């Protein structure tokens, strides 16, 4: 479920 | 300029300012995806949208958003593009790699038409913000708020063009009318990327690979 | 509005006012290619272009031009499209024929949006006229000539918008922003037709077949 | 493109 994009959208 | 100030969109644009040609462009694409998130975050009211909606908007727009970026960055160079890595990719270099048709489409339809009208960074950001706030995106929980945020961007953009360039009344419409071309180029660009992956003849980094995998 | 009158564009729109579901839609698509030529001629200054450029524009635009025409025709119908052949095609007929995805896109991104802003027949005409004068079309003898004509159409459109809808300031830009939807749907629409031709279990008429052949 | 040319001429 696309990890990297979510992690970067936090901070 | 109230809810969508052109100064903040310009600040987002200025805050992100940076052997096998196909390998090099791909390295640069993965690189730019990271800094595209940082850009999106700095766009007024984007960060306030739910996380799942934010994901959809980037997954739907990344191609167009990044294509507009490297194009405007290339108005300076004569026959090619300046990659964010610092390398230059010339027409001939791209043709020799069997991607001449699409590279030419970028040059004549975007870079040239940007250069011709001397599109500024504010106008660049606004168009990119309009692309980002795409209410047609499948899955959007609240598409009306994304629809309203787009209207906020282009009301600001027209205001700016009337203010900054009163001499050219058709300039606002001129900017909007590069978006179908940007859309068209974006899709054809997506195709190529899928093919490189399918064949696997080309190294594709983790972020790029992630954006190329089904919803 | 004296060099590109909105009244004449509207006259051009009024002059052409009209068992497998996929087969029926294709038959209409052929019928509509003939009358598309008649429409194009009645658009100011189109006929004055060299014959070779008249061909290029129509080969590049027939998809988006025809899609825009039937979408607007289908605002009155509830959950499907009004074909020019008189038949009403419901979204379930479409889905149960395997083309449910692209059909829904037309309903959502085009028909819905046309209904919700009550896009009139003059605005349709102008948008179609903008699409027709596509300067990006490869092969065009004089691209700047086509570029000039595009500018006259949208200038006359904004003048129509600011005049007959003074309460809605963002309508002109709202109109122009259905064009990337139109372009995106246009290409996926073309991708299907090629497949129907390739597999060859859908009768395709001569004019439709001629439009579907490599440049 | 036979048909198109014929249709655009007249
Ligand atoms: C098929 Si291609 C080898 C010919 Si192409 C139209 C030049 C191109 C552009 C992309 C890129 C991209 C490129 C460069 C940057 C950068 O700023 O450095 C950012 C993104 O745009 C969409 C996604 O990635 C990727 C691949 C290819
Ligand atoms: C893949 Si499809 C079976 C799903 Si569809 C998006 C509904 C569609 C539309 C087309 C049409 C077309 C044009 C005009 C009419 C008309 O009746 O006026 C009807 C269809 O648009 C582009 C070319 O021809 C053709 C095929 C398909």
């Amino acid at each position: 479920k696309h990890k990297i994009l979510h992690r970067l959208l936090q901070d | 300029n109230e809810d969508m100030p052109v100064e903040r969109i310009l600040e987002a644009e200025l805050a992100v300012e940076p052997n096998d040609p196909v390998t090099n462009i791909c390295q640069a694409a993965d690189k730019q995806l990271f800094t595209l998130v940082e850009w999106a975050k700095r766009i007024p009211h984007f960060s306030e949208l739910p996380l799942d909606d934010q994901v959809i908007l980037l997954r739907a727009g990344w191609n167009e958003l990044l294509i507009a970026s490297f194009s405007h960055r290339s108005i300076a160079v004569k026959d090619g593009i300046l990659l964010a890595t610092g390398l230059h990719v010339h027409r001939n270099s791209a043709h020799s790699a069997g991607v001449g048709a699409i590279f030419d489409r970028v040059l004549t339809e975007l870079v040239s038409k940007m250069r011709d009208m001397q599109m500024d960074k504010t106008e660049l950001g606004c168009l990119r913000a309009i692309v980002l706030f795409n209410p047609d995106s499948k899955g959007l929980s609240n598409p009306a708020e994304v629809e309203a945020l787009r209207e906020k961007v282009y009301a600001s953009l027209e205001a700016y063009c009337k203010h900054k360039y009163p001499e050219q009344p058709g300039r606002f419409a001129k900017l909007l009318l590069r978006l179908p071309a940007l859309r068209s180029i974006g899709l054809k660009c997506l195709e190529h990327l899928f093919f490189f992956k399918l064949i696997g003849d080309t190294p594709i980094d983790t972020f790029l690979m992630e954006m190329l995998e089904a919803p």
